[PDB]
């Protein structure tokens, strides 16, 4: 939430998008596409597994340790044997507690940043060829065709090509 | 006519729930669970060497009680000691019984060299019903119980040089008879006493004559102690009466090794981490299914799950 | 500060505005104005309400321990006493630290990122008929009385109906 | 003429500081305190049983001091032991004292039970004007002090089967006489002995005559011991001479009992928290009143206090 | 990362920027230059000097404690002694772990931060003059020489003064 | 022609690596160590008040070994005891050894008041070939042996009353013959006795007669015990044979002293922090020298180092 796109300013997610976490879904006169960004779902998945392998199986060896049930009263030695367990489990329960916590938003906070990049980058591209509608959607003022639309997809979308015409419809009267 | 070009993400319609430092219920497209919660049931023999006890404690496997004889000098990673266990020799008590119990485990051996002590002056090697090998009368496998001769119980005087690099692990005793009369027909005191002893410690026990409530025939008891010796120093054992004594010493390491109490059974696969409900997995970093633990393990918390997040939030169209 | 608008482009806050978080301020033809934004103030409120609830009344019950006070000196068994004792609060007081400085810096990161929203929720709103200051106000190039004013604030403001009036200011010479 | 519309934030003249990872001192808009730093001065009645110990610790409740007979068979969450407490009853000392004290006040309850021991062969009921109730010379109501019958005083040999599902608690004693004359006038032996056992333990205690620093008209002392009585278990008593008997069992609970020292008044107040210097609130989750507290309580930390913004960054005018 | 800008849409660093963190990069018909930005580059510098002088010298007081290393074997006692110098001393390793990760994590998102931050800066200085060109360089439509790129860096640039001349070039056909 | 205008950020061609939530290895401009893995080899004779027990442990100074002599009365802030030390008195061992070390190094002070004891009835001041002060035969400083006068041991029963502000600490001894005529020579009672008490405390010890492994010249033992005495309480010291006697008492304070064991040698220089390594920075949070510190020092970590960004990520052209 924290850039404001993911259950911000894009009202909801795509449930057809099943090759990506990230995509562009199109309408020109052709008609109307769906494809996946590789490089911003790349991002966030690396992320995600690197927090993963920081904490899975990375665990501790402990062989002999102190008893940690007891038969028997015995007073003092085994109140501070009891007292000393307490306080361990119930430091790393808060130490479980709190990273649990912090990454899960960190998580949301990293799609949320990798939305916004893959917004940016799409704008930057469309130089005055286009204009933000608001709604995670660009209005594009010209004739773009699939193999337009591929362009800018791919990153290989000549702005220059179309700026006269876009400029024409853009600022038309 | 122009176009549209719409940026987003995707979205699931089986979301989960996570918590995160604003909120303790958002849901997120997918998640992991980070505490082990449940275990395969039995303790894996592998890659730990296990001993299953069985019925014998390992204090009764150090002492010699008949039906632990085929425990002799084995060494273990986990010793696993079942609630089914049962003493079937001469009755006895261990003052710090716990710490005995520790050390012992902690060393993971029941290495048992023999040693020839001087015991001239006294008989050797009594037994007891309480403490029968196959249906004859015999005694602690590593203790020797000696009595008078001819009458008689001189002042003992013997001494045990460590000259190894290791140390040395004595256990002994001392009788404490039920009678008066037991205590001058065994021993010909009136009343007995024990002194083992190095250059550095010394140990003296007067025994207690009276009976004790009935246990297994005898009413009377023997009290076990132990005595470690260094490299260089001596073991010195003095007894007017009552004196349990050592057959030799047990190696005494230190390792990996431990003991653990469980009657989950042994299993023939391969688990790293031991709890006495069984092994569990340790692909989490965290696990509620016991406190106790042995080998590469997650770490106990109180909590039965921790989800963490592996997607971003989850909005359904 | 993350953001670079709270304590950044802003230069100051409004200790006038005593509705809300985060707010509006204008100037037309009609006068001048000032009116907070529910939405972005609701969010920023929430979202500590919820660290606070994460925090708050969620104790640990304790009942027999060990003894932390001593009359007499009696060496080894005391001293571990003691020390598992000076552990244990050494080890709380580390983590009650580092709890309130991350939340701390969180809660300046979240309250700046609402402020952010609202910029960007505004910007995209107006399209071509406004341009930013670079202060964090927009000027507006058209005829905007305080209905024109009300429909930006209530997210209903057309831009079409004024994008002629707007383009012709914006590109005069 | 256009017009012109600017976004922006509230801010407060009178603003908090608190730290962040980058900062220790920046301004916010508002604040809120997370050590709780204040204590009501009294110890609430609620929600917990409180036990005043008021002149009595627990130990002499135990007994039976006669001053405080009040406290026969009550209950507690928490006693409170106040530092005003004195003993008025014959003077005595406790081999580890400290355990005897947690084990009590961990179980919570001085439930007592009387159980018929055979004592025949010596006179019960001994008493000292050390140790009055009205005026009249008495002992601890939970001890029989036995002493001799017609100048003799048998080897005395004494059972007591616990069939019941709990365990029992056995307090008993050992009386250290003064003088040899006074050994033998209590219990014509030159020298005592008491051994209390069990199934799995024994404790045999010898005497030792001499005197001790006058304390309350008395320079003799008895010596406190207890013994824990399992299911299927036998408690066996014996003496030939200075025996302090019990006059029965406690039952021995596991619940969440306690003891505090504090001389902090009752109040008729609602609190789940209480400290020593008194019941503070647990709306915080830190406190630096004490590191000694009891119930749903903030962590003790270090700290005075520790603010935690529930507003941006404060910028004014 | 997290704002997209190094090691994002920023291909690489300047090892030739040896005055500062941040800076300028300028080609006009006088020439080609490189100047630091001062207020961007101390944002940074007092944020990470904050984060360390809450981190060195900050230490722990301690006198007598309890005892570590044995030359005996005793059993419960001692089990107890290393038991808890052995969960002390895990507990601060993990303490120490995460505190190093968490503070890297936020000392590259806020280096990331201030990057943005003097983009966004320099892009509302330039109003309708300018055209991002995606790779954190903008494109100036106008004569400009050098102390009209020293009004930038400086902050005194009037944009109204070439509004007319970048127009015209900006929407040339 | 127009112009560009590119916003930019520095780099480096030799970054460092450093680890993150995401990712154990990124390259950033700048780092710096926060794990303090390096010692000076020595131990800084400041700001602290070091005390080189050089030959001596901390008890020979206690109880005034000969070659101990010189550190009568000291304080220390830390005493330093090396591996070197060595005991050249009476033979003797101490039950509780561990903890009658660390109370007087948790007091930090080795001041003794001599005190008049009114040892009537015995003679005084024994000595032995195992204790020399220049070739003359002479014992521990602060201990008394008394023996038999004239061929009698009276019941000796003698009484010190603590009148002061301070805690008094009392050091005696139990002497264990080598042999029955050893004993009758030096106590003429066939067995000793020893009863040192106060108020809320006693303890009575009974020697064992019996030789020990040959230690410099003897094969018999002194065991050394310690009593404190409270403001307002007693000393009260009785025996029949076999004591060593207290010349005096030692002031027991609390204050921020120890003792670490050590062979790093004292330097001229200044630092806080004390390791058995050597003195070591504490300009840095974490430290993996060793476990045992004094001082204000780096708490100890199992990493060998930590890399804390001081830049941003690298990327070089
Ligand atoms: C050595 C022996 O046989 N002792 C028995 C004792 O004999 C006395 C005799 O030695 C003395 O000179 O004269 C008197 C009167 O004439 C006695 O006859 O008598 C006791 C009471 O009758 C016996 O106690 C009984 O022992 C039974 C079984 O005993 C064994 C055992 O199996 O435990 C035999 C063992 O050989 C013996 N151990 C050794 C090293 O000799 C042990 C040992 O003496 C006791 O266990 C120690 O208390 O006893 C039953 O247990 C029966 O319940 C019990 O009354 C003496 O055994
Ligand atoms: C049983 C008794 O009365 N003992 C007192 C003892 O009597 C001796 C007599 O039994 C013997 O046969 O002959 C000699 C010489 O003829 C004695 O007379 O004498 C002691 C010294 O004179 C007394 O000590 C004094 O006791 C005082 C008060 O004593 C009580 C008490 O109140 O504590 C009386 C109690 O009834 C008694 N307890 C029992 C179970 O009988 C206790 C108990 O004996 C002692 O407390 C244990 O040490 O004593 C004063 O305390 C006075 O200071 C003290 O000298 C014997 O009481
Ligand atoms: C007091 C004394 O001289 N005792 C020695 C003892 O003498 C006996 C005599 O007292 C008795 O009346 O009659 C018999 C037979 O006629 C003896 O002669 O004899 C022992 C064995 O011969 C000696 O043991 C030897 O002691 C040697 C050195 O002893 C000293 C020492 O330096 O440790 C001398 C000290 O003055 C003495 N201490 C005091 C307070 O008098 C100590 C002390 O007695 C012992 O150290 C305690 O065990 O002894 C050698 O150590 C030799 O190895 C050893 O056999 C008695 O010393
Ligand atoms: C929710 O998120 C979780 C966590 O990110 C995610 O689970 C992970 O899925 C991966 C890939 O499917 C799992 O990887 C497997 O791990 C096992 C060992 O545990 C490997 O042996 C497997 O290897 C196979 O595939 C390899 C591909 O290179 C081959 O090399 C190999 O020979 C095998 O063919 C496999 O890689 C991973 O175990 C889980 N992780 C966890 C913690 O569960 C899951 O996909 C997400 N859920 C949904 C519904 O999307
Ligand atoms: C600085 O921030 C703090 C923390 O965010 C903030 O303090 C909070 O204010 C709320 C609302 O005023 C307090 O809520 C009250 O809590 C008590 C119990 O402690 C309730 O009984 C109260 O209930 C009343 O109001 C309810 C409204 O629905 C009714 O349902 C009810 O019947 C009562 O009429 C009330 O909700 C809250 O306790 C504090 N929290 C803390 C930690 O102090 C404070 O407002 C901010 N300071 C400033 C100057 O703005
Ligand atoms: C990598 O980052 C590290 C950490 O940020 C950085 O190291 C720091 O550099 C500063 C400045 O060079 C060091 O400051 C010095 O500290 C000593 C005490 O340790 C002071 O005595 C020094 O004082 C001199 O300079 C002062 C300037 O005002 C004068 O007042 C004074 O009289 C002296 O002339 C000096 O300030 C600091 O110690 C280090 N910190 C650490 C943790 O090392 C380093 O520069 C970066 N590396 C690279 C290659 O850029
Ligand atoms: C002191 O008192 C105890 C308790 O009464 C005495 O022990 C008891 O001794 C009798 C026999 O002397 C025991 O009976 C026996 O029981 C076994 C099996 O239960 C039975 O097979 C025998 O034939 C015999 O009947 C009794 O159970 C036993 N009690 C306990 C608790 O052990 C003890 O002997 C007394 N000592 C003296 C010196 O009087
Ligand atoms: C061994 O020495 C101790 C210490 O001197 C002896 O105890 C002392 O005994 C006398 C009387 O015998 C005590 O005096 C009494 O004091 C009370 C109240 O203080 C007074 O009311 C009496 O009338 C009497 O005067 C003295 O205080 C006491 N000292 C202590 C410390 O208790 C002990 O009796 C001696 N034992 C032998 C066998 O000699
Ligand atoms: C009980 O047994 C022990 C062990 O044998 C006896 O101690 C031993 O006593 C002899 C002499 O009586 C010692 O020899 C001496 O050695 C020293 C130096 O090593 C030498 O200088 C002397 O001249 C003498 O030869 C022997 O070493 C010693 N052993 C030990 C381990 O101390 C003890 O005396 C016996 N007691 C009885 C009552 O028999
Ligand atoms: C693993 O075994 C432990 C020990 O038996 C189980 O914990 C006990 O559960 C009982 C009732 O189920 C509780 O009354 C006890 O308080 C628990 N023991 C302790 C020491 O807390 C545990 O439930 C088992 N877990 C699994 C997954 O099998
Ligand atoms: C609560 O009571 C405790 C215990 O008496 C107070 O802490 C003691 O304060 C004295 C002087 O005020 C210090 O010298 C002691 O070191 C403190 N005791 C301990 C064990 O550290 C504490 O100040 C009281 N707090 C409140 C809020 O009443
Ligand atoms: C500081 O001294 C300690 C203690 O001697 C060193 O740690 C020991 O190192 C040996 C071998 O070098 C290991 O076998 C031991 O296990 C270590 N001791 C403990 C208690 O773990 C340590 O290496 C020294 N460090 C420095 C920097 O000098
Ligand atoms: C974009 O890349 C895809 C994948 O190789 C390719 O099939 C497509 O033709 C490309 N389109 C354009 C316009 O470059
Ligand atoms: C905006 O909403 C407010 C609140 O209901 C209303 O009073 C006002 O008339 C609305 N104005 C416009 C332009 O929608
Ligand atoms: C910008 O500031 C620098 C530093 O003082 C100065 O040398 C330069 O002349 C200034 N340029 C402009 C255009 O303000
Ligand atoms: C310490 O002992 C050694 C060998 O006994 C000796 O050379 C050295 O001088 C002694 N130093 C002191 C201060 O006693």
């Amino acid at each position: 939430g924290i850039f404001g796109a993911i259950a911000g300013f894009i009202e909801n997610g795509w449930e057809g998008m099943m090759d990506g976490w990230y995509g562009f879904r199109h309408q020109n006169s052709e008609g109307t596409g769906q494809a996946a960004d590789l490089k911003s779902t790349q991002a966030a998945i690396n992320q995600i597994n690197g927090k993963l392998n920081r904490l899975i199986e990375k665990t501790n060896e402990k062989f002999h340790q102190i008893e940690k049930e007891f038969s028997e009263v015995e007073g003092r030695i085994q109140d501070l044997e009891k007292y000393v367990e307490d306080t361990k489990i119930d430091l790393w329960s808060y130490n479980a507690e709190l990273l649990v916590a912090l990454e899960n938003q960190h998580t949301i906070d990293l799609t949320d940043s990798e939305m916004n990049k893959l917004f940016e980058r799409t704008r930057k591209q469309l130089r005055e060829n286009a204009e933000d509608m608001g709604n995670g959607c660009f209005k594009i003022y010209h004739k773009c065709d699939n193999a337009c639309i591929g362009s800018i997809r791919n990153g290989t979308y000549d702005h220059d090509v179309y700026r006269d015409e876009a400029l024409n419809n853009r600022f038309q009267i | 006519p122009g176009a549209t070009l719409c940026l987003g993400h995707h979205a699931v319609p089986n979301g989960t729930l996570v918590k995160t430092i604003t909120n303790d219920q958002i849901e997120v497209t997918n998640a992991t669970e980070l505490v082990q919660s449940s275990s395969t049931g039995r303790i894996c023999d592998s890659p730990h060497q296990i001993l299953d006890g069985e019925n014998c404690t390992l204090i009764d496997a150090l002492l010699g009680d008949p039906h632990c004889d085929g425990f002799q000098n084995k060494e273990w990673d986990l010793f696993v000691e079942r609630s089914k266990a049962y003493s079937n020799c001469y009755p006895y008590d261990v003052p710090d019984y716990a710490s005995l119990r520790s050390l012992v485990a902690s060393s993971g051996t029941l290495e048992f060299n023999n040693e020839s002590f001087n015991w001239t002056g006294v008989a050797q090697n009594g037994t007891s019903s309480a403490c029968k090998r196959r249906s004859i009368n015999s005694f602690f496998s590593r203790l020797n119980w000696l009595h008078q001769l001819k009458y008689r119980y001189p002042a003992l005087n013997v001494t045990m040089p460590n000259n190894d690099k290791f140390d040395k692990l004595y256990i002994w005793g001392v009788h404490h008879p039920s009678t008066d009369s037991d205590q001058t027909s065994l021993y010909t005191q009136a009343s007995g006493r024990v002194t083992v002893s190095t250059k550095r410690s010394q140990q003296t026990v007067i025994p207690n004559i009276g009976s004790r409530p009935w246990v297994r025939g005898i009413s009377s008891r023997i009290s076990i102690y132990w005595t470690i010796v260094k490299p260089g120093d001596i073991l010195l054992i003095n007894s007017t009466g009552n004196l349990i004594a050592p057959r030799g010493y047990f190696k005494i390491r230190s390792g990996k090794s431990s003991i653990m109490r469980s009657d989950a059974p042994i299993g023939k696969c391969n688990s790293e981490c031991i709890t006495p409900n069984g092994s569990i997995p340790n692909d989490k970093p965290f696990q509620n299914v016991n406190r106790i633990t042995y080998g590469a393990c997650p770490r106990y918390v109180k909590q039965n799950t921790l989800k963490l997040a592996t997607g971003m939030r989850n909005v359904p169209e």
